[PDB]
């Protein structure tokens, strides 16, 4: 269901890592869910 | 003035001399009997008792030294040398000497917890019980257990002290151990007690000189295998290493890695392992050891770090048996010193041997000689004056330059010599250390000083010889064989290949009161009093502790001795520089710590660039500290370097990215111990400075589909669940839900804990240690799912304007700030017009700002409230220009802030819906889709709609 990972390793010096974790798991999750919409017609 | 900050009775037999130890925050107090108490640098409580001779009737020294990280212990016959084993310090056989014989009974101490392995080994698992000697054994381990099981229940630090001894034949203990460690072989599980066996036998091995078989570094010679379980008899096998300039192939990370080396006729560089026996050849300097000990065995036990026989250098070097500066053992120390070379410690005996020992490995003797009387340097200063000649020893120091051929280190020697005209004149003796226009030998006399006049009419001898930080003066401390003493201030001389001194001094001062003769004397650091050759601390005969400036020899401060319940006269002191505190002892046994003693703000100026640019370099962090001094709970255990080496290698370990490595510290859970809840990790800093947020690093059973509720607290240490709650005002942090912080794969997660309360805490500089509370909220129970364990604590990054606190209170304190912030990014500013890099600056403030009282997560949180109410006011327009009008760079860091927001408003209780709300602000501006301008923006527009658009479908249904 997840096809990304890998986040860049500046970041999590950073404060905001788990804001750019959570888009990074909302675009994979709504490419699971149009994938399996596409899956589920059929 | 300096404040008396409270006090304890430590003793009731009295104190004698102290020291400390920064990476672990300990005391060591020193009785008048020869005791050294260990007492922990913050509670103050008395982590460990003990009483060390060599031979009774001694007394005892002890000192630390800093870039070695080792404590020497000296008694009137032996020195020896000792280092920490996991947190602890081996007190109760670092006295000891080598025996002679095999049935001389010796002792040998064990911490706590591998001798409950090696109890639960040889009562669940082991049959030894014909070997004799056996139950006496078994009757020192059970009564050793149970004496400590009462100081254990106490405190924590108490707890992770105590030590098991044992005093048993050698030749028993030997049997005891090899029986041991042969049924472990025939039982052939991975048992912990294993490497504690095979240390013990080990140490057993180093106790006796003719025990230890000579070396077989050399072409011809076979070496046994039974002698390289330990790492020290690998790292010596590296001798005739032909590589010693490659990179990874240096004799530390391959004898680290359980590689030897065996020379043959068919290679030079020939190395096999210890416990798999892989023979490997032909090494090229990009092969790292342990990659190539993987590659080429990878079922080896060592490279799976499974239970095997592994001796490792820390054990070795925290065993280390005491050696005598003479052969005898008859003969008195006089005197000993530690100067400015800290790899190299000498002392003298009463008839003039002086022994010079390096403790920068493992301890040794690097130089013997006697001083004669009758050299020809001495011989002209008696001259000079215008039979029999003697000479004692009374100080000690080596000396090393501060950083083509570099001068070589010397040694200094006070001397007092006694002639017939019975006069006595104290000399200053200068020698060579180093073997190799002649070069001098070592131990050869290089330059003979004589003190001024007033010293052979006063009759005085030199008492210290102690170095200044600066590396070009020195302080020379003077009493009487009726005047207090003198102080007399040198400089070196680096004009040639040898360090020597000025004849004439720079700078003498008359002690005329014998009341303040000087006891004991520490040189502080220049940076504490900051707030010039630097800060000397003297207590005085009469009990009085004086703050000395070294420039000019002035009182700064005194302090009276306090009064018995007669006065009780401080006898020494030490500087604690973890908590930046001078502890002195008295005479009582008492231990006294004395401590020594409009804006213009940014967010109130109008937000121009650079304004906004000094606003993120305050956001900025950066990685805090070296090491941070942290203790465990015995079920956690202390990474090994070896998995370092994996996460960088040697030449990236150090003043590299392995020192931000190694900034974290590597904890991995058992599963044996009862309790997998309640576990308290103590973190205490070695210096205070404000700290933007700490790391929470961990990895989930991979077995587990759902994460059970755990929670993470941070904490603060005022006095070092009911637990959580005494501590309730001690949060930093309020307790944060683990899932939140777990990574989008389930196994791995990173918590970051940070708060508002965390930024605007340290007020005064005084929040010296953290503490960190992990609990499951109520097969795999409590934390047993979580393997391991990692923090990482990073500071602010330093910034050049003045007052940053203050300006970092207003930042996180004023709401006006943040609408203006906000204000200023819908661009309807009455002022100039916002440039898109002032917008983008504008969003790291406030995002750091979004973050900090994100991660805050308190109960009241009137910010969290307050910035996500003015978000709320301004939607459609943070919306509009971040998503259609700037580039995708801003939109996206506006996403970050965005989503960090739905992230803080289910802690927030959230009246109206910010999901709700920040869908509305996106329907609105569907209209405006086709006139953006870059589409990363649109993509992050449409991303951020994706999630807000499972609240309310209808919306999005007409309006796309």
């Amino acid at each position: 269901v997840s096809v990304s990972q890998a986040l860049d390793a500046r970041l999590e010096v950073g404060l905001e890592q788990q804001a750019e974790l959570m888009l990074k798991m909302m675009s994979t999750l709504e490419a699971d869910s149009i994938l399996q919409a596409l899956t589920n017609t059929s | 003035l300096v404040l008396r900050d409270g006090c304890m009775r430590c003793d009731a037999d009295g104190l004698h001399s102290l020291s400390y130890h920064p990476a672990l925050n300990a005391i060591l107090a020193v009785t008048s009997r020869g005791t050294i108490k260990v007492i922990d640098g913050t509670s103050g409580a008395t982590l460990q008792a003990s009483a060390l001779s060599a031979k009774p009737g001694g007394q005892v020294k002890c000192q630390y030294i800093s870039a070695v990280d080792k404590v020497i212990f000296v008694d009137d016959y032996a020195v020896g040398c000792r280092k920490d084993l996991n947190g602890i310090l081996l007190l109760d056989t670092a006295l000891q000497t080598p025996v002679s014989k095999q049935d001389d009974v010796v002792q040998l101490e064990l911490p706590v917890t591998e001798a409950q392995q090696l109890l639960s080994a040889c009562i669940e698992k082991i049959d030894v019980s014909s070997t004799e000697g056996y139950d006496l054994f078994i009757t020192q381990l059970k009564d050793g257990l149970k004496n400590i099981s009462h100081e254990t229940a106490a405190n924590h630090k108490v707890a992770k002290w105590a030590t098991v001894t044992f005093h048993l034949p050698h030749h028993v203990l030997k049997s005891i151990a090899s029986a041991i460690v042969n049924e472990l072989k025939k039982i052939n599980q991975n048992v912990a007690a294993l490497p504690v066996a095979s240390s013990v036998m080990d140490r057993l091995s180093y106790l006796l000189p003719s025990a230890r078989p000579e070396l077989g570094v050399g072409p011809g010679r076979s070496v046994d295998r039974a002698l390289m379980y330990s790492e020290a008899n690998r790292r010596e096998t590296f001798t005739s290493w032909p590589h010693v300039g490659y990179r990874w192939a240096q004799p530390d990370p391959m004898a680290q890695a359980g590689f030897y080396h065996q020379p043959a006729s068919s290679g030079d560089d020939r190395a096999m392992c210890f416990t798999c026996s892989v023979c490997l050849v032909c090494w090229e300097p990009t092969d790292e050891p342990w990659s190539e000990h993987e590659r080429h065995s990878p079922n080896c036990p060592f490279v799976k770090g499974e239970h095997t026989q592994n001796v490792p250098l820390s054990v070795t070097l925290a065993t280390s048996p005491a050696q005598l500066p003479s052969a005898d053992g008859a003969d008195r120390i006089a005197c000993f010193g530690s100067g400015s070379c800290p790899q190299f410690l000498a002392a003298a005996t009463k008839r003039g041997k002086i022994c010079i020992w390096d403790v920068s490995k493992l301890m040794k003797v690097h130089l013997k000689f006697e001083i004669n009387a009758y050299d020809p340097a001495i011989v002209q200063q008696l001259i000079l004056s215008g039979m029999e000649v003697s000479l004692d020893i009374t100080a000690l120091s080596i000396l090393q330059q501060p950083e083509h051929n570099i001068p070589f280190p010397c040694l200094l020697a006070g001397g007092l010599l006694t002639y017939k005209s019975r006069r006595t004149l104290p000399v200053l003796l200068l020698y060579s250390i180093k073997e190799s226009s002649v070069f001098p030998k070592p131990g050869t006399l290089v330059q003979c000083l004589r003190l001024p006049k007033f010293a052979e009419e006063e009759t005085l001898c030199i008492d210290s010889i102690t170095p200044c930080a600066d590396g070009i003066h020195l302080l020379v401390g003077l009493r009487t064989c009726v005047s207090g003493g003198y102080l007399v201030l040198y400089k070196m001389n680096y004009t040639t290949r040898i360090v020597t001194l000025e004849e004439e001094p720079v700078k003498i001062q008359h002690i005329k009161d014998p009341q303040d003769t000087i006891t004991s004397l520490i040189l502080l650091p220049p940076d504490i009093l900051d707030n010039t050759l630097g800060h000397l601390v003297v207590t005085t005969q009469g009990g009085y502790v004086k703050v000395l400036d070294l420039s000019n020899f002035e009182i700064l401060a005194k302090v009276e001795p306090p009064k018995k319940e007669e006065q009780d006269t401080f006898v020494s002191v030490i500087y604690c520089s973890g908590t930046d505190r001078l502890c002195a002892c008295t005479k009582g046994g008492e231990l006294h710590f004395l401590q020594i003693g409009g804006v213009e703000l940014l967010v109130d100026q109008p937000f121009t660039l650079e304004i906004l640019t000094s606003l993120v370099e305050l956001t900025r962090f950066e990685t805090l500290t070296p090491r941070f001094s942290a203790t465990v709970p015995p079920c956690w255990v202390e990474v090994q370097q070896e998995q370092q080496q994996r996460r960088h290698p040697q030449h990236l370990h150090q003043q590299h990215h392995g020192d931000a490595a190694q900034h974290t510290r590597t904890w991995k859970l058992q599963t044996d111990s009862n309790s997998w809840d309640e576990h308290v990790f103590e973190l205490v800093l070695p210096k205070a400075c404000m700290v933007g947020h700490v790391d929470f690093k961990f990895v989930l059973n991979s077995n587990i589909t759902s994460v059970p509720q755990i929670q993470v607290t941070l904490l603060k240490n005022k006095a070092p669940c009911p637990f959580l709650e005494d501590h309730k005002e001690d949060i930093l942090c309020g307790p944060v839900w683990l899932a939140s912080g777990l990574d989008l794969s389930g196994h791995a997660g990173m918590l970051t804990l940070t708060s508002p309360k965390l930024v605007k805490g340290m007020a005064g500089g005084k929040y010296r240690s953290f503490l960190i509370h992990v609990k499951a909220v109520s097969n795999l129970r409590g934390c047993d799912l979580l393997q391991e364990v990692s923090v990482t604590i990073r500071r602010f990054k330093k910034t050049s304007i003045c007052k940053e606190r203050v300006q970092r209170c207003a930042m996180l304190q004023f709401s006006e700030f943040h609408e203006k912030l906000l204000n200023t990014l819908c661009r309807r500013s009455d002022d100039g017009q916002v440039t898109e890099h002032a917008q983008s600056l504008v969003l790291d403030a406030l995002c750091w700002l979004a973050g900090v009282h994100s991660n805050g997560s308190g109960s009241s949180k009137e910010g969290n409230e307050c910035l996500l109410s003015k978000t709320r006011k301004c939607l459609s327009d943070i919306v509009r220009v971040c998503f259609f009008e700037a580039g995708r760079s801003i939109a996206h860091k506006c996403a970050r802030f965005l989503a960090l927001c739905i992230s803080n408003g289910k802690c927030e209780p959230c009246q109206p819906g910010f999901g709700s709300v920040l869908l509305k602000a996106l329907l609105d501006n569907m209209c405006f889709l086709p006139a953006a301008a870059t589409g990363g923006s649109v993509y992050w527009y449409f991303v951020l709609l994706n999630y807000v658009k499972d609240e309310d479908l209808a919306g999005c249904s007409t309006a796309c």
